[PDB]
């Protein structure tokens, strides 16, 4: 449903 | 904060967004 | 957001998604008090009876937003959490009394025109503007109805209801650190908040100083935009000690 965020936000 | 409220694109220009007038009339 | 209508840009710029991490969602809403930290319900974070207890890696905030699902490059900022503080007396098990928590932001959040802090009230701006009739303004991403969902952020404006009304509308038992709003019945004018707003900012544009104040937090309710039942928000002032002394100490 929501657009992926950054993958920098994720670690 | 100082600055507190105050947002950028309305108070701080001296704009009034659309229903923030129905908040001040309600203000008896 | 139930009967509300779309924000305009950076009407809000206080407002802040709490987003949980794995699977990528909408949680609840946010307020943003200073460059580093982050006001929402506590039951937003910490819901034993739903299984819902969140640690700091769980989960991000999202502030400048606009778009619910969008990512919006250039505008919103993505935080982490450094550490989560619920209010010590925060009853989870009976009435959600104290429904308050803190999120210190691991790194400060730069202002821009779409990001900004919200004020909170002292107690000369809490005792002239909390009165019956006297309305704020409710925000969020959540659903558009009881029983579906906005593309971007939802306003509603609400009148504050009197104490008796409130309780006579309930079996939940309300208390001192609660109030609530929303029209009645022979209003004729609607809206509330629902699913997904919790957390989210009950502001108030202070007629004195024309600074926008966070009086409540979505709390809670029973269903959205009921006739005879009204929304009920934590009372932010009657819990600023606490504020004060988590910012104060942490
Ligand atoms: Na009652
Ligand atoms: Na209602």
């Amino acid at each position: 449903d929501f657009e992926e965020i950054p993958e920098e936000y994720l670690q | 904060e100082a600055d507190c409220g105050l947002r950028p694109l309305f108070e701080k220009k001296s704009l009034e967004d659309k229903t923030e007038r129905e908040l001040l009339e309600s203000y008896i | 957001i139930v009967e509300g209508s779309d924000a305009e840009i950076g009407m809000s710029p206080w407002q802040v998604m709490l987003f949980r991490k794995s699977p990528q969602e909408l949680l609840c809403g946010a307020s943003l008090i200073s460059d580093r930290w982050v006001l929402t319900a506590a039951h937003c974070l910490l819901y034993p009876p739903w299984d819902k207890n969140f640690t700091e890696n769980d989960l991000l905030v999202r502030i400048g937003k606009h778009s619910r699902t969008r990512y919006e490059r250039n505008i919103e900022k993505i935080s982490m959490l450094e550490k989560i503080y619920i209010h010590p007396r925060y009853n989870w098990r009976e009435n959600l009394d104290r429904d308050i928590a803190l999120m210190k932001l691991k790194k400060p959040v730069a202002f821009s025109d779409y990001i900004h802090p919200v004020c909170l009230p002292d107690r000369e701006t809490a005792a002239s503007l909390l009165q019956a009739g006297y309305k704020g303004r409710v925000t969020g991403w959540g659903n558009l109805k009881e029983t579906g969902q906005p593309s971007v952020l939802q306003v509603v404006n609400l009148p504050i209801v009197e104490r008796p009304v409130c309780k006579d509308s309930t079996r939940i038992r309300i208390t001192d650190n609660m109030f609530c709003a929303g029209y009645k019945p022979d209003e004729g004018k609607r809206g509330d908040a629902c699913e997904g707003d919790s957390g989210g900012p009950f502001v108030m544009k202070s007629p004195f100083n024309n600074r926008w104040y966070q009086m409540g937090i979505v709390s809670w309710g029973e269903g959205c935009d009921r006739d005879g039942k009204y929304g009920f928000y934590t009372h932010v002032f009657r819990l600023k000690k606490w504020i004060q002394k988590v910012i104060d100490q942490f």
